[PDB]
Formats: structure tokens, C-alpha cells, sequence
């Protein structure tokens, strides 16, 4: 009945940002020392409450969102950010109460022929609302000329591949990001510390 | 389904282009046009992908371009080793891949070469099996067009001849072979047997004798 | 290190079924789209089908649809093509190839899985109502050779001293006789000094008949 963080952090394969994975965690005891007393992580910035004190707090649900981005774009995973990833793929709200954990995964997610299994959205008619997921592949209309499902000039496929290669610079290398969201809503606390 | 010229030819050192024409739904619809080169007896080798990307290691003489519904593979500074078959492929609106018919690229001005003929008589075991085969092997010759004549002693033979088409080798020259199938009686019944190969207005002769 | 070896080709009668396999080494098989491409003798490349990582995204060429089934075993690192209702126009070398980029986890990954590298060597598939023969192997003694005679169908593979001798070997293309049978010769040009003391073994394998012959060629 311990909370299955291993399934999220230790997954063989991660989601793409535009189709970011969300794991609901409920009805269990969460040992937060496993994640936070670790030397793995390259980025560990909480915004709501401090991770040390995590064990003394208690929540309705916790949401573990997971995805892969470039190192350069880990900065965009934070409240009030803007950019391709924050606006079109994964947006956190300004009242975010959680933790952003990121780590370098060049050894896992880069291949010499290019790793095209991780995509992102580069075009969208409006900015995402916080925690919106857009999985549409509708051709993006970039001009006044309409796209009736056909790609051409000013009509672009909305998704792009990272093509992660091992030779890339650290800023261009893949990073696995898990974002922990602690909501304490109108319902009882169903996840808590030891 | 994609249209390629069947053959093209250029002189060494010049620039040469191979066109690949598709439709709105493939080469004109996406930037996913690939080019492969294939040498005799080898598997295809990817030279260009995504219209213009060159994999690491491919010569910088190869580049890819697209315009409209026609993709192009261009080779700067032709070399004799570029003589091969070239294929274009692209991704389709139905998420298939289609290839073109292929293009045999010829490099002109290569030196002529005389054939190396090697004629063999029937083996002892094959004659103990009451059959006789004379084997004539022709190799390392260019251009790839030869005529083979068999002479029993000094008279022509037209029965029991099977000759191959000329096939291109790795060194751009050609090989071929001819076979004369005869009775043991006929083999032992004659003074000599002759395989003579005529290539570009000259003749080479090899002759074999019962022993 | 990366390696793609396909097997299961040979002789099949019109309307028969045959199953090709391709074994992979040296990369994480589970991450890529895998293809079959085929080439008729003297003809161009023809794309056949490709399959995604899970096996849930499959595309076929029109020529092949309704007759062929592509499938994959990730635990065994193998790709399969089940061919049915074969006709003579399916006679071809069947190449197994991997998408150079890994894009297998998505149905959308066909976009980034349409340029192929590495390829396998290919497997010859002959659809014919004629029956398999098997060759007679004779020595060509003095340049030394082997005459592999009257077999069907293609292909035959020749090597010298189990393929430890490469220097100076030219295996000639086969000849198609009016019989409809095949013959070929393989020659090795060797130094005349080594002509009597060295051992020269000619290995012939004709899989369609399960024929494996080793002939030693010595001077007369
Ligand atoms: C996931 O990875 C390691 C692998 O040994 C495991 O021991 C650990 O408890 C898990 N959780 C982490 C690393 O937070």
C-alpha cells in the first residue's frame, strides 16, 4: 500500500511533452524520502511547499506528470513561463503547488540514428490553459490560405520530432521530467506520508 | 510508381542530376524523400533522407533537392565508382512508402579492356558419368558486349551452346561465360576444341585437348 | 555490430504459402519500424509493408494487400512476413530493413520511419510449378574451379575452404539453359607454385534441395 513512485520514475519509456503522461496517486502512504533523499536528479525545484517537510503535509490526490524535453527547455517547466513548451505542450499554473524534478537521460533516450520517439507541438492557434493536454494532429493554418487536411506551404503538421542524438550538446540532450502536483480539494485526504 | 529516367550518363568530373517525379500526395506533399544507391550484388545504401539530409559518411558529392512534385539527386564531380542503380522513395498521404523505377547511371570515358578467357575441359569424374561439358569463362572486359564462337577442331559448332548475358562486376568491367555440352564420344572423337571470344573487333582464342 | 539476417526463402508453387523471418542484432529492436522491401531479378525496388513497435500499426502495398501478413516478435528480435496465394510475379529478393531512426512507439512515427538503414542481405523467393533439382558438382582442374551443374532453382552458394580463401575467387553468374535449369562455374586463380601442395576445397550449398557438397580439386 505504498505509493508507486517507482513506476513513474523508473519507467523504461517516457511520454512526449505534447502527450504528457499523468499518473493519479490515491489511497496509499507515500514515502517521499525515496525521491528527495536521492542524488540522481539534476533539477529539483518545488514551489508550493518544501520537499523536506513533504512527509508532514497531506493531500487529496497527487498527480505525477511525466515527459521528455530538451535541457534548454527545462526552464519552461515552471509557473508563469512562456515559450514553445510552456505555451503549446505543458503549462503549469501560477498557483502551482508541487515539485519539478528533472534529470539527464542521454544514455537512455538518444540513438545514433536519431531517436524520433519523442515529439512536441510547435504550432497552435492559442496558448494552452494550465494542465491542458492537446493530442490533435490537425494541420495548422499559418496564413489566410486554408488547409483541408493537406500539408503544403503555410499549412504545417503541428508536431515535430526531437531526433535526439548522443552527440548533442547538453542543452540539446533529452531530459526526463516528472512534475508532482498536490491538490487539496473539497474531498478528504486519501494520500499521506508516514 | 514514382517516375525515374531509366538511364542517364555523364562524363567524369561533371555534375549530374537524377529526377524523381511524384504527386501532391507524396514528394510534393511531404519532405520525406529518400535516395538509395545499389551496386551489383549488394543491398541498397541510403544516401539521402528527408529530401536533403546526408547521413554521416556519405560523400559530400551527393546532395538532394526538391521542387514541386519532383525531387532531385545531384552528384558533383562524377566518379567511375558512382556507376550504379539509384532509387528514390517517399512517404505517402496513405502512410505508405513508394519507390521509383530506378535509374542506371553510366559514367562515360572508361578505358576499354580485353577479356581474360579461361577454358576448361571435361572432368574425369564427369566423363566417368558419361557426359562432357567444356567451360569457357570470360572476365575483366569492357565495354560489356562480346560474341562467343565454339570451333570443334577447325569447324563451327552450333549445337549444345549456352552462353550468358554479360554481367557487370565490382570493378565496372564485365564477366560472362559460355558452355559447350557434348558426348564423351564427340569429345574423344576430335583433335581439339576451341572457345574464341570476339570483343570490339578483335578475337581471343583458347583451345583444349583430350588427355 | 548491427546485423540483420533474413531466411526462409526458396521454392514455392503457385498459390502456396511461405514464411520469411529476419533476425536482428545490435540495436534495441523494440524501438523501430521494420520493413520488407522486395526486388525482382533485373527489376527495381518495391516496398512491401512495415510494422510499428507494438504491432498495432501496419501498412501494406496495394500489390500485396489481402495476401501478405507482416508480424513481429520483440522478445525474439524477429520480423516475419507470411506470404499467401503466391503468384509468379512475387518472385523476388525479399530484403528486411530497419528504419534508420527509431520511431516505432507511435502510429504517427511512420513519418520519421520511412528511410531505411541497415538492410539485410535478402532472400530469394521463386514461385514456380517446376520442381527442385539439385546440382552435380565437378572439379575444373589445370586457375582451378568448380562446375555446379543442372540445378533448380536459384540460388547456389559457393565458397572455398569454407570461405577462408577469398583472394582470387570469382563465382560467375549462372546460365539458364533451354531445359530451364541452371549451371554456374566458380574460379580461383592461384599461384602455379601452390598448384600441387596446397589444398583447395570447393563448398557448394543449394538450400532448395538441401544439397551440401565439398569437392577437392587437384591437378591431373
Ligand atoms: C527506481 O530505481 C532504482 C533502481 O535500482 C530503485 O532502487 C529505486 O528505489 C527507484 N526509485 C528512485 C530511484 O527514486
Amino acid at each position: 500500500n505504498l505509493c508507486p513512485f517507482g513506476e513513474v520514475f523508473n519507467a523504461t519509456r517516457f511520454a512526449s511533452v505534447y502527450a504528457w503522461n499523468r499518473k493519479r496517486i490515491s489511497n496509499c502512504v507515500a514515502d517521499y524520502s525515496v525521491l528527495y533523499n536521492s542524488a540522481s536528479f539534476s533539477t529539483f525545484k518545488c514551489y508550493g511547499v518544501s520537499p523536506t517537510k513533504l512527509n508532514d503535509l497531506c493531500f487529496t490526490n497527487v498527480y505525477a506528470d511525466s515527459f521528455v524535453i530538451r535541457g534548454d527547455e527545462v526552464r519552461q517547466i515552471a509557473p508563469g513561463q512562456t515559450g514553445k513548451i510552456a505555451d503549446y505542450n505543458y503549462k503549469l499554473p501560477d498557483d502551482f503547488t508541487g515539485c519539478v524534478i528533472a534529470w539527464n537521460s542521454n544514455n537512455l533516450d538518444s540513438k545514433v540514428g536519431g531517436n524520433y520517439n519523442y515529439l512536441y507541438r510547435l504550432f497552435r492557434k492559442s496558448n494552452l490553459k494550465p494542465f491542458e493536454r492537446d493530442i490533435s494532429t490537425e494541420i495548422y493554418q499559418a496564413g489566410s490560405t486554408p488547409c483541408n487536411g493537406v500539408e503544403g506551404f503555410n499549412c504545417y503538421f503541428p508536431l515535430q520530432s526531437y531526433g535526439f542524438q548522443p552527440t548533442n550538446g547538453v542543452g540539446y540532450q533529452p531530459y526526463r521530467v516528472v512534475v508532482l502536483s498536490f491538490e487539496l480539494l473539497h474531498a478528504p485526504a486519501t494520500v499521506c506520508g508516514p | 510508381a514514382l517516375t525515374q529516367p531509366a538511364s542517364v550518363s555523364g562524363s567524369p568530373g561533371q555534375s549530374i542530376t537524377i529526377s524523381c517525379t511524384g504527386t501532391s500526395s507524396d514528394v510534393g506533399g511531404y519532405n520525406y524523400v529518400s535516395w538509395y544507391q545499389q551496386h551489383p550484388g549488394k543491398a541498397p545504401k541510403l544516401m539521402i533522407y528527408e529530401v536533403s539530409n546526408r547521413p554521416s559518411g556519405v560523400s559530400n558529392r551527393f546532395s538532394g533537392s526538391k521542387s514541386g512534385n519532383t525531387a532531385s539527386l545531384t552528384i558533383s564531380g562524377l566518379q567511375a565508382e558512382d556507376e550504379a542503380d539509384y532509387y528514390c522513395s517517399s512517404y505517402t498521404s496513405s502512410s505508405n512508402v513508394v519507390f521509383g523505377g530506378g535509374t542506371m547511371l553510366t559514367v562515360l570515358g572508361q578505358p576499354k579492356a580485353a577479356p581474360s578467357v579461361t577454358l576448361f575441359p571435361p572432368s574425369s569424374e564427369e566423363l566417368q558419368a558419361n557426359k562432357a561439358t567444356l567451360v569457357c569463362l570470360i572476365s575483366d572486359f569492357y565495354p560489356g558486349a562480346v560474341t562467343v564462337a565454339w570451333k570443334a577442331d577447325s569447324s563451327p559448332v552450333k549445337a549444345g551452346v549456352e552462353t550468358t548475358t554479360p554481367s557487370k562486376q565490382s570493378n565496372n568491367k564485365y564477366a560472362a561465360s559460355s558452355y559447350l555440352s557434348l558426348t564423351p564420344e564427340q569429345w574423344k572423337s576430335h583433335r581439339s576444341y576451341s572457345c574464341q571470344v570476339t570483343h570490339e573487333g578483335s578475337t581471343v582464342e583458347k583451345t583444349v585437348a583430350p588427355t | 555490430q548491427v546485423q540483420l539476417v533474413e531466411s526462409g526463402g526458396g521454392l514455392v508453387k503457385p498459390g502456396g504459402s511461405l514464411r520469411l523471418s529476419c533476425a536482428a542484432s545490435g540495436f534495441t529492436f523494440s524501438d523501430y519500424y521494420m520493413t520488407w522491401i522486395r526486388q525482382a531479378p533485373g527489376k527495381g525496388l518495391e516496398w512491401v509493408s512495415y510494422i510499428s513497435s507494438s504491432g498495432s500499426t501496419i501498412y501494406y502495398a496495394d500489390s500485396v494487400k489481402g495476401r501478405f501478413t507482416i508480424s513481429r516478435d520483440n522478445a525474439k528480435n524477429s520480423l516475419y512476413l507470411q506470404m499467401n496465394s503466391l503468384r509468379a510475379e512475387d518472385t523476388a529478393v525479399y530484403y528486411c530493413a530497419r528504419a534508420r531512426g527509431s520511431s516505432g512507439w507511435y502510429r504517427i512515427g511512420t513519418r520519421w520511419g520511412n528511410w531505411f538503414d541497415p538492410w539485410g542481405q535478402g532472400t530469394l523467393v521463386t514461385v514456380s510449378s517446376a520442381s527442385t533439382k539439385g546440382p552435380s558438382v565437378f572439379p575444373l582442374a589445370p586457375a582451378l574451379g568448380c562446375l555446379v551443374k543442372d540445378y533448380f532453382p536459384e540460388p547456389v552458394t559457393v565458397s572455398w575452404n569454407s570461405g577462408a580463401l577469398t583472394s582470387g575467387v570469382h563465382t560467375f553468374p549462372a546460365v539458364l539453359q533451354s531445359s530451364g535449369l541452371y549451371s554456374l562455374s566458380s574460379v580461383v586463380t592461384v599461384p602455379s607454385s601452390s598448384l600441387g601442395t596446397q589444398t583447395y576445397i570447393c563448398n557448394v550449398n543449394h538450400k532448395p534441395s538441401n544439397t551440401k557438397v565439398d569437392k577437392k580439386v587437384e591437378p591431373k
